[PDB]
């Protein structure tokens, strides 16, 4: 567990531009690839093109 | 009748594989599965980040720790579970060090495992 | 107070009430009927061990403790704060401007119980830790009353049996 | 086969060009696997630093379980592979032997749950308050609420660690926790596993638990019994003198 | 656009189809025998001083 | 979901000349309708028969084999 | 509440699932059917899976009714005219969102181009 | 054409046949270390070439240092190894008061090849650059099938009749190296003195946390950046 979730924590770390481990790093790991939360530390919609194909659909459902 | 580009493909590639024949639904169940996998990999994508490349390998990277261990993989290929080759060769060694078990001619074909290892008392 | 009225007569430190604050923050954050079966029509037509504890610590009880214990009661979040709690909330970074009157006092019936039920679980824990040894409570009491919390019933599950699948869910919310 | 050209000639030509160029692809070299048969087969020197990862005893070798002291052992040379030069935040390994211990002890919860039951009842202290907690037999039952109702009229005690006597002797018939047991509840889930297959395949590889003691433990065939089944009821030349090169050598392996 | 040979081209293409994957699939062994083979060879290369000594060499008969 | 006997069908939208779009074909039925329909007819139960493929080396023209109306032979 | 009350109280307690279909799926898990094994074990069976669908309805509905900006959720294609009158219309929006609390995933795509 | 090895290879037949011959290895014992005979250092037994040790008392072939064989040109013999083994095994410190005037037996073994050796074998040449290697991994199938038609010329293929006749041929065909019992189960005053002793070691940085395998690591590099600075030097 241990030899894993450091692992994907430091190249997670160095993705978004960092020179430290922080546990914000470790926390989305552990929360995203095994439900684990430990308290005490501290949206997505669609766009027009999508309603576009939408309404065209729904227009031709009638 | 209307008919989905990528299903008509779909329904060749398996007929170019040596599938004579299929069902209705196989084309719709596949479209279905490659819309989840993008979905899913995108979302995973979205957190670790516009988008690059990097996060897209990194977010692929990581869903293969826990499933796609198949495939037809060959020499040094992640197939049929994902195991080192090595650690195969080490189990198999600690296996067929011990002698092969001693049957007499009047229990050759009857006699079977201790009582721990078999369904009795079970209706 | 609130940790007092639950039984905590002891003088917790910074790290315990401040996980606790946070805890209860972001359950915050997080969060007849339209499904009776009188909606099942188009025509509407007008009608017509905890007390029991408590109750035994409030009959040892003499009459000063009764009397703080009765005005510590009335420990609120957002009773005449309505603007702090506001704040504290977030409410503009994650709904629309003044929520009416109502969610806030829902809000402060809600809070209210969850430092209870936290307390009173941590409570147990502390004092199975005690007797296996053989003080007020702290953070280690509280994680642990938080993993416990965080338990799904197994009708949630029932459809991966068999598989090897990992449940991935949301933030309960007890 | 004049139905394939039907079939073919559905297409339009956008798509009939997208699948015809495939046939441009340079084959498969698959020369990649290069390096992963290699992975078998003024300045700071942090290679110097990366290497002290394997200086340090594991869990297992030890027999003792991570701390926070091994776990920012570990941190630093993890943090200069991937090229994290500032290291780690003050707070991490904490936070890191907190998760730790969460994850080990889900898994045992996970894992005791579907092999036990009559744990210790909610009367107080004990129990699994709030959480998932085991399943009961009538008697149990029966037995464990008139001691209860008993204890709260006076006329019962608990022992030092507050069990009733019903708890406590139900309690005591309880054994550790076996092979057998992980296997069985394997069957039933992940367990939360599912990132582990070695240790999921370590387990279900092995001898089969009491096996190995009872290697001549044999039933028979029998049609006329209840189930079918019987139970009853060159100086030093190797061959001259390999016996005390031998104990030479398990003296030197002590 | 000649029928049959847009056929045989289609069918030739999707017969030998073999796709290219993106990141290599993991190959899975326990730590034990990682940490020791490191070990092991952090030994030797300090013995043979990085190849530059022969210390299996045999000098005479034996 | 992918277990169902009834067709497949698919409806043809448009987002302007050339650019078709497609969609599964479903429309709102009433619980009358499922409830109260017959179920399919019930296929007989497993068995087995026998008869010669052939005697001594040649089929014999029975009905229970194939007829020479409708590639066997050596002819190199 | 005793195992042995509650399995001698079967009759009063049959699910509305045929016998045909419990026999059918009880071989394909791997029990033979009643004639061998017991009829009230069966029963027993059935009446919890019964019991399963009903708390899937259950949820699903109050979903529906908590519905009664606007735009539909990705991922849950399907229906057709949208049915007529004011009725309550089992759709693949609700049945996805109750049933992703009990662990299923149900999404697909709207359109296909 | 080669000569292929008996079904059951035994030190007496190799030792016999290969008599004359220089050993392949020769390692000395010691009391708390071992080393070769030509090497300069040492090798404690509890370091990872305790290995090594273990493939003593088992007879094998240590595939887990392959590489380094073939880098030295150790010798193979019929794909065994003969080693030789010499057994030498058979006050008041850090006082200053102390006064200064400046103040075996031999064994003959041999190891035997087994598949993980083969297999490593195959897997070093396909990374042994020479085509670019000396084996192409697709045709790595073809080559061991070759190997094996010159380890197995002959088989046992006469057919049996009845069950005892197969018994009878498991027994006569019975080898030692997989002869074996099954496995064991796995298993799991001076006290005021040494609290004296912890005592007396209190805010000791190196001395308390004891409370050694010298590999002269740096000696080593000072000696490779000398021999480095002086080949510069010489080229001016």
């Amino acid at each position: 567990f241990v030899d894993n979730v450091l692992h994907q924590a430091c190249r997670n770390a160095k993705e978004r531009g960092s020179k430290v481990l922080e546990i914000r790093d470790i926390q989305l790991v552990l929360e995203r690839v095994y439900n684990i939360r430990i308290p005490g530390y501290a949206k997505v919609q669609p766009n027009s093109n999508w309603i576009k194909k939408m309404s065209a659909v729904q227009a031709a459902k009638v | 009748s209307p008919r989905p580009r990528d299903a008509r493909t779909l329904e060749l590639l398996l007929t170019a594989q040596g599938v004579t024949s299929f069902e209705p639904r196989v084309s719709q169940l596949l479209l279905d599965f490659a819309y989840r996998h993008t979905a899913a990999v995108l979302s995973d994508a979205l957190h670790l980040s516009s988008i690059t490349a990097n996060a897209v390998a990194l977010a692929i990277s990581s869903r293969l720790g826990y499933q796609f261990r198949g495939g037809g993989g060959g020499y040094y290929g992640g197939g049929g579970g994902g195991a080192s080759k090595d650690w195969m060769l080490e189990l198999a060694r600690e296996r067929n060090k011990v002698a092969l078990p001693r049957v007499l001619p009047s229990e050759w074909g009857v006699r079977l495992p201790g009582e721990r290892f078999v369904l009795s008392g079970v209706s | 107070q609130m940790m007092y009225v639950s039984g905590e007569t002891g003088e917790p430190s910074l790290e315990t009430t401040g996980i606790i604050e946070d805890i209860v923050r972001q359950q915050v954050i997080e969060i007849g009927l339209p499904w009776e079966p009188a909606s099942f029509y188009s025509v509407e037509v007008p009608e017509r061990q905890r007390l029991r504890k408590a109750d035994e610590r409030t009959k040892a009880m003499t009459k000063e403790e009764y009397v703080t214990w009765s005005e510590f009661r009335q420990a609120s979040f957002t009773y005449r704060k309505g603007k702090r709690f506001r704040e504290w909330a977030g409410f503009g970074l994650v709904t629309d401007s003044k929520p009416s009157d109502d969610i806030i006092d829902i809000l402060g019936f809600l809070t209210f119980e969850m430092v209870q039920t936290l307390t009173e679980e941590a409570l147990k824990i502390k004092e199975q830790e005690d007797l296996h040894r053989e003080t007020p409570v702290e953070p280690r009491h509280i994680q642990e009353a938080f993993r416990r919390l965080q338990q799904r019933p197994k009708k949630a599950r029932a459809m991966l049996n068999g598989t090897k699948l990992q449940q991935r869910t949301q933030l309960k919310l007890f | 086969e004049r139905r394939l050209k039907g079939e073919v000639m559905q297409l339009p030509a956008r798509d009939r060009r997208r699948i015809k160029e495939l046939a441009h692809n340079d084959f498969d070299p698959y020369d990649a696997l290069a390096n992963v048969l290699m992975e078998h087969a003024l300045k700071m020197n942090f290679d110097l630093e990366i290497r002290k990862r394997y200086a340090q005893p594991l869990a297992v070798e030890s027999g003792e379980f991570p701390d926070t002291s091994n776990i920012e052992s570990r941190m630093l040379p993890f943090c200069y592979e991937a090229g994290l030069s500032s290291g780690h935040a003050p707070d991490a390994a904490q936070f890191m032997s907190i998760a730790t211990e969460t994850f080990i002890k889900e898994v045992m919860s996970a894992i005791f749950s579907r092999t036990r039951s009559n744990g210790p009842g909610d009367s107080g202290s004990a129990g699994f308050g709030l959480g998932s907690g085991w399943i009961q037999t009538h008697r149990y039952r029966k037995q464990l609420a008139k001691e209860e109702e008993a204890f709260q009229r006076g006329e019962i005690s608990r022992d030092k660690m507050g069990l009733l006597p019903v708890e406590a002797k139900a309690a005591s018939e309880r054994g550790p926790l076996g092979m057998a047991d992980v296997r069985l509840a394997l069957e039933m889930g992940d367990c939360g596993l599912a990132g582990f297959p070695v240790i999921v395949k370590s387990v279900i590889y092995g001898w089969r638990e009491g096996e190995l003691e009872n290697w001549e433990d044999y039933t028979y065939v029998d049609p006329s019994r209840p189930d079918g089944i019987a139970i009853p009821s060159w100086e030093g030349a190797e061959p001259e003198t390999s016996d005390l090169l031998n104990a030479v050598l398990d003296s030197c392996l002590a | 656009v000649d029928s049959d040979e847009e056929t045989a081209a289609v069918m030739s293409a999707l017969a030998n189809w073999n796709p290219q994957p993106v990141v290599p699939q993991p190959v899975f062994a326990p730590l034990k025998r990682q940490y020791q083979l490191a070990r092991l060879h952090e030994q030797l290369q300090a013995a043979t001083n990085g190849g530059r000594t022969n210390i299996f060499k045999v000098v005479g008969f034996g | 979901g992918y277990e169902s006997t009834r067709p497949l069908r698919y409806g043809e939208a448009s987002l302007g000349p050339g650019q078709p779009l497609f969609y599964i074909d479903d429309e709102e039925v009433d619980f009358e309708k499922v409830i109260n329909a017959p179920l399919p007819k019930v296929p007989r139960d497993m068995t087995f028969t026998a008869h010669w493929l052939a005697v001594e080396g040649v089929q014999p023209s029975i009905p229970q084999n194939p007829t020479t109306a409708e590639d066997l032979l050596p002819k190199g | 509440a005793s195992l042995r009350e509650f399995l001698n109280k079967m009759d009063d307690y049959a699910p509305i699932i045929p016998d045909a279909v419990t026999n059918y799926y009880m071989t394909r898990a791997g029990l033979p059917p009643p004639p061998q094994t017991d009829i009230r074990l069966a029963r027993l069976l059935a009446l919890a899976t019964q019991k399963f669908i009903a708390d899937i309805a259950a949820d699903a509905y109050q979903y529906s009714r908590i519905r009664a900006l606007g735009i539909q959720r990705p991922g849950y294609g399907g229906g057709g005219q949208g049915g007529s009158q004011n009725r309550t219309v089992l759709t693949m929006e609700d049945l996805g969102m109750a049933v992703s609390e009990f662990g299923v995933n149900v999404k697909r795509s709207e359109f296909y181009r | 054409t080669f000569d292929a090895p008996p079904y059951v290879i035994t030190p007496e037949y190799i030792l016999k046949k290969f008599a004359g011959h220089p050993p392949s290895l020769i390692v000395h014992l010691y009391q708390n270390h071992f080393r070769f005979d030509q090497q300069e250092g040492m090798f404690q037994y509890k370091s990872p070439m305790r290995i090594f040790i273990e493939h003593l008392r088992n007879r094998t072939v240590p595939h887990e240092i392959m590489e380094y064989l073939i880098q030295g040109g150790v010798p193979f013999y019929e794909g065994c190894l003969i080693v030789q083994v010499f057994d030498h095994r058979t006050t008041v410190p850090f006082s200053i008061h102390n006064h200064n005037p400046y103040i075996p037996t031999v064994y003959t073994v041999v190891l035997m090849p087994t598949a993980q050796a083969l297999h490593t074998d195959l897997l070093l040449k396909t990374v042994t650059p020479r085509d670019h290697m000396e084996l192409d991994p697709k045709n790595i199938y073809e080559v061991e099938a070759k190997i094996l038609l010159a380890t197995y010329p002959k088989l046992d293929l006469e057919p049996t009749k009845n069950a005892e006749e197969t018994i009878a041929k498991l027994e006569k065909l019975a080898h030692p190296e997989h002869s074996h019992k099954p496995p064991e189960p796995k298993v799991r005053d001076e006290a005021l003195a040494a609290e004296q002793e912890r005592y007396m070691l209190t805010l000791d940085e190196r001395l308390s946390s004891k409370l050694w395998e010298p590999r002269f690591e740096r000696f080593k590099l000072i000696e490779n950046i000398k021999q480095e600075h002086a080949e510069k030097k010489e080229q001016e």
